[PDB]
């Protein structure tokens, strides 16, 4: 593994010597399976906007 | 002493007022034709690959 850049909010490693199935598994995990926190419910007391 | 029919007229004149034609110049349009859409100069790529 070789990393071309690592600012904050960016990474560009290489990952030399792995198949397309494992690379695709890693890519699909980041997009859809790594957990995050986000607003689910909103209680609106007044809203004259 | 009355009015009597006189000799028949020998001719008729019909008058009308008419102006004339100018030269044919045929100036079709201020900015004429359909001017073509075209390239902005230089432009430059606005995108790069990663790595």
């Amino acid at each position: 593994v070789d990393v071309v850049h690592m600012d904050e909010n960016s990474l560009e490693f290489d990952m030399v010597g792995i198949d397309a199935a494992i690379a695709n598994a890693f890519r699909r995990i980041l997009l859809a399976e790594v957990p995050t926190m986000a607003v689910e419910k909103v209680l609106v007391y007044n809203n004259t906007s | 002493g009355g009015l009597t029919c006189a000799s028949a007229p020998q001719g008729t004149l019909r008058i009308l007022e008419g102006p004339q034609q100018s030269l044919s110049g045929s100036p079709l349009q201020p900015i004429p034709a359909s001017p073509p859409p075209q390239i902005p100069p230089g432009l430059r790529p606005r995108f790069c690959a990663f790595g």
